[PDB]
């Protein structure tokens, strides 16, 4: 099945923004854009409670964008790393699957679209939980286990 | 007069201050979301859009 | 299915201390902590009106803990000695099965999930019934059946 609707940015290991929905989406706590033509020209909005830049798809690439939804049934889900198990609320994965400079990663429902956006994780006990961000009940929110690392 | 002027100037200076703040701390989850949309009527009280 | 989840408190017949959704949980009717190095550092809050202590997880721990529910259909559940059924708002056991020393231990829901903890077992003739803690309606209450004794 598909992965390949992210594009990266800066020419290092710093993590990767979604075209999602009406718009691209990066993680805000790193840097460096320039890795694709639409990073160097578009004005991004970002707020310091999510973590998020946001701006709306540019009028070349409209058809382009990866479909979305709020909902999150308890279970399993996928993302770049292989498979992730939403449970008691939290996503987990094996630990040293994800890293560091792996971040602004979709997590998707298995009918082939997004539900959240990975920006980190914990190390309390080895089968580590995600910082995320997600849209329940269309708003923006912010998900972070105790402890845990920004990536 | 003058110190009196320019404190009340700095003072609708401060009050101009909440659409550097309020706005955007009521309004950012709007922006930052995924193809959802705003309230109308919020949308009037922030000014923000002639539709969606 | 598994108890492995259970920590023992001190080299005396006293009890054990469940891992269970973000905390560690036990009875406060026993005492002696220090079979288990986190039972050592952590600070308890504690209620005479329901015979908890609890103390919220270290972070190296949360992988471990139980998976947990409110949800208590009538029927039969899971515990150290086997078989234990919840009806007419009871959980009720074969007479003899429990003993001074086994408070402090989870019941399970078939689906490998704690629904409440023991306290101790009232009995009158061949029927057998527990003094239990558990969280309906999202908030912790305590079940005690008439003349129960603690274990």
């Amino acid at each position: 099945n598909d992965c390949i609707f992210e594009v990266k940015h800066e020419g290092k290991v710093t993590g990767y923004a979604c075209l999602v929905g009406d718009k691209v989406m990066k993680p805000a706590h790193v840097k460096g854009t320039i890795d694709n033509a639409d990073l160097a020209k578009l004005a991004f909005k970002r707020s310091s409670k999510y973590d998020l830049e946001c701006a709306q798809i540019p009028v070349h690439m409209k058809s382009d964008a990866s479909k979305f939804t709020h909902e999150k049934p308890e279970g399993y889900y996928n993302w770049h790393h292989g498979a992730v198990q939403y449970s008691g609320g939290r996503f987990t994965i094996p630990t040293g699957a994800g890293k560091p400079g792996d971040s602004g990663r979709p997590i998707f429902d298995n009918k082939g679209r997004v539900v959240a956006i990975v920006l980190g994780g914990a190390n309390e006990g080895a089968r580590t939980a995600l910082s995320v961000v997600t849209w329940n009940k269309d708003i923006v929110t912010k998900i972070t286990p105790e402890g845990a690392e920004e990536w | 007069v003058s110190v009196a002027s320019f404190v009340l100037l700095s003072m609708v200076g401060v009050a101009v201050g909440m659409c550097m703040c309020a706005r955007r701390r009521c309004i950012t989850p709007y922006e930052l979301t995924p193809g959802a949309t705003v309230p109308f009527l919020l949308s009037l009280i922030c000014c923000i859009r002639t539709a969606k």
